[PDB]
Order: structure tokens, then C-alpha cells, then sequence
RNA sequence: AAACUUUCAGCAACGGAUCUCUUGGCUCUCGCAUCGAUGAAGAACGCAGCGAAAUGCGAUACGUAAUGUGAAUUG
RNA sequence: GAGAAGCUCAGACGAGUAGGCAGGCGUGGAGGUUUGUGACGAAGCCUUGGGCGUGAGCCUGGGUCGAACAGCCUCUAGUG
RNA sequence: UUUCAAUGGCCCGUCUUGAAACACGGACCAAGGAGUCUAGCAUCUAUGCGAGUGUUUGGGUGAUGAAAACCCAUCCGCGAAAUGAAAGUGAAUGCAGGUGGGAACGCCCUUGUGGCGUGCACCAUCGACCGACCCGGAAUGGAAGGGUUUGAGU
RNA sequence: AGCUAAAUAUUGGCGAGAGACCGAUAGCGAACAAGUAGAGUGAUCGAAAGAUGAAAAGAACUUUGAAAAGAGAGUUAAAUAGUACGUGAAAUUGCUGAAAGGGAAGCAUUGGAAAUCAGUCUUACCUGGGUGAGAUCAGUAGUGCGAGACUAUGCAC
């Protein structure tokens, strides 16, 4: 609020700030970002290298759909599941195994970041990593893939 | 005239919470008794770590809990793990041993966890009761760097910091100046 | 000039922005209207639906194609198969969708 | 069953009804709770934290009234909570003691015997005669 | 407190509409409370005043006076009551006003369409 | 209790609402201070003033 | 309330406000670059600052010892029931001839000194 | 002055049911109640629940 | 010693600050869709017992018919 | 007890423009509170009287006047 | 309070190395009079929740009185994964590693600034793992083996 | 080649309800006979200006004056409200009083002189002394078992 501002304790203070002899003039140094080769170089390639040029091929009309693809790692594999799923199966022997469906939980692919216990899931996805596929079948899963 | 020179005059640190919760209060009611009263450097360092600030007070999940409590040389079996902060949940964590913990505050999925696995949560008054000068306890902290403002931190020529930019992949800050095919690199 | 930390600045107000700035004070306001215009209608259609049944379809793209959500009308090969007579299907709240078929 | 009496001092401790303060002086406060003998702003001598505390106010048209706060069962029922006894037709030094019993000597508020008289003191000497001066 | 949408509590519109209100409306706005006499005969709490009515002065200085309404300005808010005057400076007598919530109706001038007001008003003739 | 609900059983009108926990679970900080467990260990008590 | 000292009785008045009426005699610091005051030049006037701070067990008193507690009515002197050798009432200035008498004899009663008696 | 000032002001849902409960509890302590104004030195029981 | 000049106070001027007010403004929201060759918007000139500006009106001229109210208008 | 935001004992130290931070003073309006002030005189104003504060400022006697206005915790700004 | 005497005291504001300046503004008084609001960004603090978080695009109690309060579904944003121009590929040898310092705790001395054992945070450091790149390298795939390197990674 | 409701827009117009807005140098330029008075050949430009009192009760009459007016009177709660009207600041001015003054004045420090202001003391509480009258006080009796406080019936006279 304006109450607490430092506009209130510059009251009486002539310059408010801003100094005798520099002064808070109209942009001394140019308007927006405008300068980053010139007289603004030392601040330009300092903080934000990289900024002036081009690099890379363009894309025209790209549609982000056909590419979307969110991963989940090995050891949220478990987590997809309800908790009365985890209890009946997670460290139990079972005739059948649980079916994790990646998919409906919003992952295109599945990656390999983890650990999973010992017990047998079929791992419905998209896509898979080969270390992740490689954990997943030591484990005594399998990877079922699905479009 | 006198020609002393001071440098480390006023000291920097907080001398109370700047949290206005009347609990907090509280408990540094407590804690200053306690820090006054006995010889214990534990009661100390509640005291100091009940004023800081959110930043300087990051998290601990039970995970963590249980790795650093669990090392294969710990004999850390049966003690009471303390954190002047809030005890995270790490759902990654499959299966959560019994722990003892006392904390400032509990996610409710943490809490519902360490007691389903037989285990306890403890405010820090009633570790008090328990521990009073925090014998056989393991004090803990959380990762004070691990927030998003320490990639940043130092940004400089050849620092590999991580800049500040609205947006991320090529045309955004990936050209002259950051490789060699475009005048130098960093 | 630019001599602070963080982000480069971008800030698109170089235009008459303010000529064209349009605020929400109405929102409430537009809620009670909708809501009295739903009352006013289902009081006049009364006892049909105020919803007519609409087509379960699937969303397309791989983003969207394992989700169901509801389409615009029914085929004319759905409306045939059900027994249904397309310029019938109107008068009783059935909507005809002659675009969309069945794969 | 009860909410802390450290907590309903901290949030009244600068807001209620019965404290006036004022910036003059550097900041001073007073309390004017019925409960309070003593009329200072402080957890100790409020009574509406403490369990066991006690007031002193005039009883017209003489003598004062002991106020006293019931056995913490009625903290919830505020009827029941309060005590009202009428010291009152008796002297001053008949009224001190009893005073000094019922707060001292039964062990309720041993701490506040003396403001209790002191305030029990002064209320006397409010309702003697005025010997005015023509 | 008021719910209705269509009734205004702004000071400035009841204001405005007091002070501005066409002749008419005034004659509404200047009514006075009939007598108890009158009240239990006519059933009917208060009327708007008219010239030839019989009231007796309430509140102010002219309190205990009777007397017939001689005539109601209405662009005044004021009526004037026969022989309750002062005395100017050169001798000839002003008529003073009073308000008509400050008189009581003691004798109606009834008439046809009084009659029918009170009928109108659910009173008894 | 159907509006609210509790720290640990969901409010019915709610959803997935739980009361808030306290981060102190006695708030008689004054009777923790003077209790036996803690006075039982302290070091002796110190002057509370003392003389010029 | 014994012993009373004062360190100054004059008030620092602003620079110049004898020399120009716009110029109000409420104390202002001087900030300009060439201010004689401002950099204490001997014989110009003495600007306020935290020596001239009067004993922590004095201040605010008057003359008597006492302490000007003001007053509205007579639960405002009730309040000063205890206090009675530290604060004396000072009536409100808006308060009416007939709540005044009432306050003179309430504080009379407690034996309260009122500073604007009369 | 313009009409496009920020009037209005969010709050976490989740404090806002953190700051009723917390109302809600105040209600229930007879201290409280006389701190805040409400003459309830007579009242029978707090809280105060009379018949359907 | 006066006069004179200067400062302060009382009183008297000059001036219209201050305070209180407010049939006005500003802003938001809700609702509505109706100009004109059947002569509009705008302009001019006239009209009242005593009326120049505003309101109203048009040689039927601060208005005629019709409807409602029901004793005023008012300097 | 000593507003634990409290209480108590001790030592050293004190220039400041530009500039930085903190704690305060004063103004319009909003919520809360104060059996708050007021036609038996609110607010405002004058003062050759009194008091408080290092200061911003505050309280008060006398005069004038005529309808409203203030303290405390918060909110807020076209706030000196 | 006024005045007198003695002693001291140049005209404020400003730009300036430097103003009492023969530098500029200022005859006087009242009232007005200048760091704001908005779209962002950054640090710091507080609060809620936390591997999640965000009820106010919307819909409902709703008609009563409702621009508030209160409730409610699907999406979506940001975060939970990086790297590469891209096609793509995508994070545990080990207690999620070793070394040094180190908070807190425990144990031994014997009154020392002690020794011993775990070792949070953080920093320095040696590795491992993922992506890019550079290798040899036994139609399509790049598995084991490597690298002085490289990434806003693990 | 063609038509089409709704959900959308709306600083104009009309009608309505509001506001943490402004409060007569503010708020629209205009709270008032304001797009008026006034300026310019013209396009255009464009103000200032709210408040007696509850009610005019707006000061009869006498007197002095050529008159405007004055003085008596009168009305009013108030003329310290007289339309040049609520309050009525400052600059600026007259009168009266006080004081000072050899080519500025003002300020600071310290005292003199003169003027002016506050102490209300020794009140409370305690004891002693003189006389006076009075339902009379310590331990007890009885009415929640052990110990402690209180009121209440009597005795203790
Ligand atoms: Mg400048
Ligand atoms: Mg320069
Ligand atoms: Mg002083
Ligand atoms: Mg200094
Ligand atoms: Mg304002
Ligand atoms: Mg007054
Ligand atoms: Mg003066
Ligand atoms: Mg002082
Ligand atoms: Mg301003
Ligand atoms: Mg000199
Ligand atoms: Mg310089
Ligand atoms: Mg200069
Ligand atoms: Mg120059
Ligand atoms: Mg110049
Ligand atoms: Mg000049
Ligand atoms: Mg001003
Ligand atoms: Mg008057």
C-alpha cells in the first residue's frame, strides 16, 4: 500500500533519489532493451550471451500434438496405481499381474530412472526406453506396446 | 577523537521469528527458556532455526528420513529424527519403515504414512517433553540450494549458471556468444 | 537501460493499448444473465430437455484420442441403423450431424 | 477439554474491549477487564486468560465486591463462571482480612493480596463522605 | 431495510425528488395525522391536509393552536392556519407556516371526493 | 463436523478437505516451562536482578 | 518524579521562519547545499537530535512529578483509580460544562489531580 | 485514476477455509468473544445452541 | 518631549482561506431499441395580465381535445 | 508481576553531501472497537495563558462559533 | 514575553572543484502543486498447501434481497527430465559412491583449544550415470568398448 | 450464387440501481438563467460565479442630513447573521496600548529590568491527647469427616 512506500520517506528529500547530478531524467541510455551491440555489449554478452544471431533449422506451421510425449521414470511406475491395487498385488504372488496403463495416466513414455520391487506388472505404453524395458522385464514384468 | 575502525558491528543475524504466527511465538517462548536454562547446543540450534525464514528452512521428505537414518555404519536405529521445517512426503518411497520424527510441520500424506507404518510424528514442544536437551536425537535439515534461485546464482562468462530467459529452445539465448560457430563461446 | 538481473524485457505495449483495455466488472453480471436466460429457456421448452443428447466421438490427434467427449450430432448411418428417420430425428431432440461418419 | 490460556494472551494482548492505551507517555496501557485488580495490561494479571483470577469493583452504596473466577469446569458456561461476593457494611480493617482469606489464605491468588486490598483500599476511601469546603 | 430493486436509498435521489416533486405530489407529501376522535371514526391514520380543515398545532412555538387551514403553499412545504400570525415591523400582521406532520386533524372538510377518499382508504364514513 | 470435517476424516461438504494441524500440539507453553520434565534438568534458576 | 530536569526549554524553531510568514516555525532539517545550519556554523541556530533526550524516569513528566493522562468522561478518570500518584487528569477540551463538573468530582473522589481545573 | 486498478484480490481457497475455521474456533472461547465487544457475561454456554 | 519607523496584542477594516454542507460531477452495473419527404436533427421569429434568460408552446401559441387526480397558483 | 514485545546488570561509541535502511509524526476515506465527545456548544478559527515530546507533532485555559467529530487495532490513498 | 548589554551570526534554494557573490530563481499571502497505476521481470519476506499446486473461462445453492460469501466438473498453466540444429535418444557398479572440512548427538578421558564414533547443510574435490560431439568398430538397428571434450543434466 | 436466431460488442440515446470516488481553485468546461457572457472576418476559442435566518420576522417610528446615509429605536436564539449577509484565516490597513530606535532589520548564548504564570502544600493513612454516645471485640457454642478463608444466629457486655 501506499502507506509504506518509499515515495512517503522521500518527502523533503529534494532529488528524491535520484541523485544532484545524474538526475532521474527521460532514458538517458536508449529506450527497452534497445543498444545490446553497441553501448549495452558489456551487459548483453555478461548476462545474456547467446542472444544476438540464429542457430538451427526452422519449422514451419509446427502442431505440438502429434508431438506430445510426457515421460514418467520407473519408480513412479507404482505410483500410477490405486492404493487397494498396490496392496493386493505389491509384494504378493498372484496368478495375474496388474496392468499399469500409462497412457490414460497422461505419459506418451515410459524412461528409466529408478528402481521397481520384484513383483511381475505388464507396462501398457506408447514408448519405452531400453533401459527402462530392460528393468521392467528383471523385475519379471513385461512392456505391452499400444497406440 | 578515537580511530577505531568496525566492520562486524551490528551483528547480521535474526533475533526473533518474522512470522506473526502466534504459535510460532509459542514455541520460541519455549525454546528461548530452554536454550537459556540448560548447556545444550541442541537447544540452541532450535532456537536460531525457529527465527529463520522460509528459503533458509527448506524441506526433508521421509525418504530422506529414512536414508540418512538407515546409512549401514548409522546406529541410528530407534532415534528421533528432528527438523525445524516441514517433513515432505516421497511417494517414490514404496514402503516407509517406522520412524520417529518431530517437525514443525507434516504434509498430510507424510503424516498419514509414517503412522501407518507404526511409526510417530512429534511437534517440537513435545519433543521437548521427550528430549529435552535433544539427547540421542538426529537433527536434520533439507537441501538449502536446491531452490530454483541457485541456478542462477553467479551467472557469469564460463560460470555455467543457468540464465534467465522466458523461454527455452533455440532463438533463446543459444547463439552468438554461446558457441564457437558464432564468434566464441561464453 | 537494461542493467538489472533476470529476463530480457519484452513487454508488447507500444501500440494505443489503453484505447483497448477490457476489463470484467461485468462478470458477475454476465452470470446472472446466463443464468436467467437457462431458467427463461427451460421454463419454455418445458417438460423436453434443456440439453439435447449429443454423440459420444473420439477427440482426434494422439494427444486427445484415447478420450471421449461429446460430438456435434449423430451420422446418418447411426440415425438408420437406430430406426430412426433423419428429418424425424429433429422433432424429437435427436441432432443430425451429415458430416461426421462412421470408420 | 481447553483452548491455551498462552494463546488467548497473544491475541488480545493489543486488541479488546477492556484495554485503553494511549501513544502519550512513550506508549502506556491500561486494563479495565472486571477481573483485573491490578488495571495493567499483562497475562498474569488479566483475567481473562488466567483460570484463577480475581477483581475488586464498588458496591453501591458502600463497601466493594470480590469478584472471583468459578473452578475451571465452567470455562465453556460464562453464568457459571464468575463469582460475586458482596464485602460490604464492614470496616476496613475487618474488610482487608476478609479479603486476605478468601484470595490468600484459601491459596486462589495468593500473588494479588496486596493490589487486592490496595484496590479495595482505594475504593473505600472514594465513598466516604465529601467534607466540603464552603 | 429496503429489498425491492425498483427503491432507491441514495440521499441524493430521495433528496431530488422530495424537493422537485410536481404539485401533485406535494399534496401527498403535506398530510398530517387525524385526530384519535377521528382515527377510531374514520379508521384511517392521516390525510393529506386541504384549506378549510380544522387542525390544532402540535410541536413548535404556536403548539395549543387551533384553527382552519386558510391556505397550503405547496411549493413551501408550509400551511397557513388562521390567526396564528406576527407582527411585522410596521404593524400588519404575517402569517406564520408550520409543517403539516405538525398539526393534527381535528375536523375534516369532508366532501364528495374526500368521502370517497376515505372510502377508498378503507375508512368508514 | 459435515461442513469441516476433522485433521484425519474428510469434510462431507468439502471434498478432500481436512482441518489444518497446529505446529505446536499443546499451546500451555507456561505449564510445559514449569513442568517437572523440564525443571527436573535445568541449571539453577539465576538472579533475576541483581545488585549494582 | 523527583528531581525533574530539563536539558532545553527552548523549542528549535526553522530557519529563516523569523524572516518570512510562509515560512512556518515548525522544525524542518535543512538540506540545501549551502546551509550554514546544516553544517553548524558557530552562532547559527541549533538543530534537534537525539543528546538533547531528556531522563528516562522524567520524561513526559510535568513540573509535579505527574503525567497528564487526558480524559473524556468519568470512565476515563476511573482508570486512573491506581495510578493516582502517577498520572493526573487532564480534561477534554470538547467536553461539556455539565460532563466537566461530573469529572471534577469524580477525580476528587479518587483523589485524582485534574491539571485544567476551573 | 483508472478503472483498470486491480480491485479485487484471490486467495487460496485452501486459506480462506484455513482462516473461517480458525473464525469458527474463536467463536468458541468465551475470552474471545469478550475481547471482541459482545456483552455475553450472562449467556448460559459457549457455544450457544438453542432449539430447531 | 512629539511626530516618524518597526514588532506584538485588542478592536475595527481589507480579503475570502478554513470548517461543515451539496437537487452537481465522476465511475461501475442492470435494462431497453424508438429519427427523417406523414418533412428529422438543427436554425429563425413569435406566444403569458404584469415575462428578458431557461422550461414549455406555435396565430388553437407557458397551450386545444382526451384520461387521472381532486383545490389550488402564488411575486 | 512488571505489555517475556517484559524485567535487570555492564562496557564501548556518536562528522556527514549523493545514496541506503529502520522506527516514528501528521492528512482524506474503509472494517472493527470505545453504556467515545457534542446545541449545557461538534468542527473550524484567534490568543498579549499552561503542559508534553530531541523532533515531526500533541494536549489544555480564555475568546469566537454553530452541527457535527474523535481515541484504540486494522484497511486504504489524488496523504505533508 | 518584551527589551537592553556583552559575545557570536553574510541570503535562502540550485548547478558547481568552489556561492555572500558583480551566477540564476525568489515583492507578499492563501489555496493547488510533482515516483503514480498497469503488463512483466528479479531478489528478499510472510502465508497456504507440497510432488504437487492453482475454486473466480465456466457452472450451482439463486428466488427470495445477492457484483459478496459459499459450493462444484472437465481442461489447462507452471512444476515432477534432460539433451540436441534435427532425426532422435533419455538418467543407480556401490549404502544413490569416495575424499576433506563440518551442525547436532553419543562415548572416553581427565580438566585443555580435549581424543573417539556417526556424520545434516554447504563448499572444494575424485568417480559413476543421461544427452550432444569426437573415435576405433568387431539394407537396416547401434549393442559392448572408448575419449583430452561438451550440456541451463542425474 | 443466396438466407439465417443465440452465445459477442456498446465512452451514443433512453430508463434504472449503486460506489472504501470528488466535495465549489475539487468533481464534466458548466452544482448557479453554461457551451452562457465575452473574443475572433472565419475555422474556432470560451470563462467567472454555491451557503442571511427556523421563519423576512428584510429594521415601524423619531431625529440629523439636499441626498447616500448616520444616531436613537425595532426584529431575532444570534445583527459578533443586515441581503457589500454562515464560519470568517493570511497577506495588507486604520485606531488604541506597550516598547524600542546615531547609515538596515532579523537570529543565537547569558543575565538584568519590567510584565506575566504555577505551586493550595501542613491534603491521605497511622498513632497519641480531650470529651461524647453507641445494634460492641480477641477465644469460643452450633449450623461440608481431617486442616485453612468467608458470611450468618447468639454469647463474650
Ligand atoms: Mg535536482
Ligand atoms: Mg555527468
Ligand atoms: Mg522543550
Ligand atoms: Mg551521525
Ligand atoms: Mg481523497
Ligand atoms: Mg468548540
Ligand atoms: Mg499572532
Ligand atoms: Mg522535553
Ligand atoms: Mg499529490
Ligand atoms: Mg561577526
Ligand atoms: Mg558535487
Ligand atoms: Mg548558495
Ligand atoms: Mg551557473
Ligand atoms: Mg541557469
Ligand atoms: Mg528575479
Ligand atoms: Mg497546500
Ligand atoms: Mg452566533
Amino acid at each position: 500500500p501506499t502507506h509504506t512506500s518509499k515515495t512517503r520517506k522521500l518527502r523533503g528529500h529534494v532529488s528524491a533519489g535520484h541523485g544532484r547530478i545524474g538526475k532521474h531524467r527521460k532514458h538517458p541510455g536508449g529506450r527497452g532493451k534497445a543498444g545490446g551491440l553497441q553501448h549495452l555489449r558489456s551487459h548483453f554478452d555478461k548476462y545474456h550471451p547467446g542472444y544476438f544471431g540464429k542457430v538451427g533449422m526452422r519449422r514451419f506451421h509446427l502442431m505440438k500434438n502429434p508431438l506430445w510425449r510426457p515421460t514418467v521414470n520407473l519408480d513412479r511406475l507404482w505410483t500410477l496405481v490405486p492404493n487397494e491395487t498396490r496392496e493386493k498385488y505389491l509384494g504378493k504372488n498372484t496368478e495375474v499381474a496388474p496392468v499399469i496403463n500409462v497412457l490414460q495416466s497422461g505419459y506418451g513414455k515410459v524412461l528409466g530412472k529408478g528402481r521397481l520391487p520384484d513383483t511381475p506388472v505388464i507396462i501398457q505404453t506408447r514408448y519405452v526406453s531400453r533401459r527402462a524395458e530392460e528393468k521392467i522385464k528383471q523385475a519379471g514384468g513385461v512392456v505391452e506396446l499400444i497406440a | 577523537g578515537i580511530d577505531i575502525e568496525r566492520h562486524h558491528v551490528r551483528k547480521s543475524q535474526r533475533s526473533k521469528p518474522a512470522s506473526e504466527n502466534v504459535y510460532l511465538k509459542l514455541l520460541v517462548k519455549l525454546y528461548r527458556f530452554l536454550a537459556r536454562r540448560t548447556d545444550s547446543r541442541f537447544n540452541k540450534a532450535i532456537l536460531k532455526r525457529l527465527f529463520q525464514s522460509k528459503t533458509n528452512r527448506p524441506p526433508i521428505s521421509i525418504s530422506k528420513i529414512a536414508a540418512l537414518t538407515s546409512r549401514k555404519s548409522a546406529s541410528l536405529e530407534g532415534k528421533t529424527t528432528v527438523i525445524v521445517g516441514t517433513v515432505t512426503d516421497d511417494e517414490r518411497l514404496l514402503t516407509v519403515p517406522k520412524l520417529s520424527v518431530a517437525a514443525l510441520r507434516f504434509t498430510k500424506s507424510a503424516r498419514a504414512r509414517i503412522l501407518k507404518a507404526g511409526g510417530e510424528v512429534l511437534t517440537l514442544d513435545q519433543l521437548a517433553l521427550r528430549a529435552p536437551t535433544g539427547s540421542n536425537t538426529v537433527l536434520l535439515r533439507g537441501k538449502k540450494h536446491a531452490r530454483e534461485a541457485y541456478r542462477h546464482f553467479g551467472f557469469g562468462p564460463h560460470k555455467h549458471k543457468a540464465p534467465y530467459v522466458r523461454s527455452e529452445g533455440r532463438k533463446f539465448e543459444r547463439a552468438r556468444g554461446r558457441r564457437k560457430s558464432r564468434a566464441f563461446k561464453v | 537501460a537494461i542493467h538489472v538481473k533476470g529476463q530480457l524485457p519484452n513487454a508488447h505495449f507500444h501500440k494505443d493499448w489503453q484505447r483497448y483495455v477490457k476489463t470484467w466488472f461485468n462478470q458477475p453480471g454476465r452470470k446472472l444473465r446466463r443464468r436467467q436466460a437457462r431458467q427463461t429457456k427451460a421454463a419454455k421448452i418445458a417438460p423436453r430437455p434443456v440439453e439435447a443428447i449429443r454423440p459420444a466421438v473420439k477427440p482426434p490427434t494422439i494427444r486427445y484420442n484415447m478420450k471421449v467427449r461429446a460430438g456435434r450430432g449423430f451420422t446418418l448411418e447411426e440415425l438408420k441403423a437406430a430406426g430412426v428417420s433423419r428429418r424425424v430425428a429433429s422433432t424429437i431432440g435427436i441432432p443430425v450431424d451429415h458430416r461426421r461418419r462412421n470408420r | 477439554m481447553s483452548v491455551s490460556n498462552d494463546l488467548i494472551w497473544q491475541v488480545i494482548r493489543d486488541n479488546n474491549r477492556f484495554l485503553v492505551k494511549r501513544p502519550e507517555f512513550g506508549g502506556i496501557q491500561f486494563n479495565r477487564e472486571p477481573v483485573n485488580v491490578s488495571g495493567k495490561n499483562a497475562q498474569r494479571f488479566s483475567g481473562l486468560c488466567n483460570d484463577k483470577a480475581v477483581g475488586v469493583q464498588a458496591n453501591s452504596p458502600r463497601g466493594v465486591v470480590l469478584i472471583t473466577k468459578t473452578n475451571p469446569k465452567n470455562a465453556q458456561k460464562p453464568a457459571k463462571l464468575f463469582r460475586k461476593d458482596v464485602i460490604a457494611n464492614a470496616s476496613s480493617r475487618k474488610t482487608y482480612k476478609s479479603i486476605a482469606g478468601r484470595i490468600g489464605r484459601t491459596g486462589y491468588r495468593d500473588d494479588l493480596v496486596k493490589v487486592s486490598v490496595a484496590r479495595a483500599s482505594a475504593i473505600l476511601s472514594s465513598q466516604r463522605p465529601k467534607k466540603t469546603v464552603a | 431495510m429496503k429489498f425491492s430493486r425498483d427503491v432507491t436509498s441514495s440521499r441524493r435521489k430521495q433528496r431530488k425528488a422530495h424537493f422537485g416533486a410536481p404539485s401533485s405530489v406535494r399534496r401527498v407529501l403535506m398530510s398530517a395525522p387525524l385526530s384519535k376522535e377521528l382515527r377510531e371514526q374514520y379508521k384511517i391514520r392521516s390525510l393529506p391536509v386541504r384549506r378549510d380543515d380544522q387542525i390544532t398545532v402540535i410541536r413548535g412555538s404556536n403548539k395549543g393552536r387551533e384553527g382552519k387551514i386558510t391556505s397550503v403553499y405547496r411549493k413551501k412545504f408550509l400551511l397557513l392556519i388562521e390567526r396564528v400570525t406576527r407582527e411585522k415591523a410596521n404593524g400588519a400582521s404575517a402569517p406564520v407556516g408550520i409543517d403539516a406532520s405538525k398539526v393534527v386533524i381535528t375536523k375534516l372538510h369532508l366532501d364528495k371526493d374526500r368521502k370517497d377518499l376515505i372510502v377508498r382508504k378503507g375508512g368508514k364514513v | 463436523d459435515s461442513v469441516f470435517g476433522s485433521t484425519t476424516e474428510a469434510a462431507q461438504l468439502k471434498k478432500n478437505y481436512f482441518l489444518p494441524e497446529n505446529i505446536i500440539s499443546n499451546a500451555d507453553v507456561t505449564r510445559l516451562i514449569n513442568s517437572d520434565e523440564i525443571q527436573s534438568i535445568v541449571k539453577a534458576a539465576g538472579p533475576s536482578r541483581v545488585k549494582r | 518524579a523527583v528531581n525533574i530536569i530539563k536539558k532545553r526549554t527552548k523549542p528549535f524553531k526553522r530557519h529563516q521562519s523569523d524572516r518570512f510568514k510562509r515560512v512556518g516555525e515548525s522544525w524542518r532539517k535543512p538540506r540545501g547545499i549551502d546551509s550554514c545550519v546544516r553544517r553548524r556554523f558557530r552562532g547559527t541556530i541549533s538543530m534537534p537530535k537525539i543528546g538533547y533526550g531528556n531522563n528516562k524516569k522524567t520524561r513526559y513528566c510535568m513540573p509535579n512529578g505527574l503525567k497528564a493522562f487526558l480524559v473524556r468522561n468519568v470512565s476515563d478518570v476511573e482508570l486512573l483509580l491506581m495510578h493516582n500518584k502517577t498520572y493526573a487528569a487532564e480534561i477534554a477540551g470538547n467536553v461539556s460544562a455539565r460532563k466537566r463538573v461530573e469529572i471534577v468530582e469524580k477525580a476528587r473522589a479518587l483523589g485524582v489531580k485534574v491539571t485544567n481545573a476551573g | 485514476t483508472k478503472t483498470w486498478r486491480k480491485w479485487h484480490v484471490k486467495v487460496n481457497q485452501n486459506e480462506k477455509r484455513y482462516a473461517i475455521s480458525s473464525a469458527v474456533a474463536a467463536s468458541g472461547v468465551p475470552s474471545l468473544l469478550l475481547a471482541r465487544g459482545h456483552r455475553i457475561e450472562e449467556i448460559p454456554e459457549v457455544p450457544l445452541v438453542v432449539d430447531d
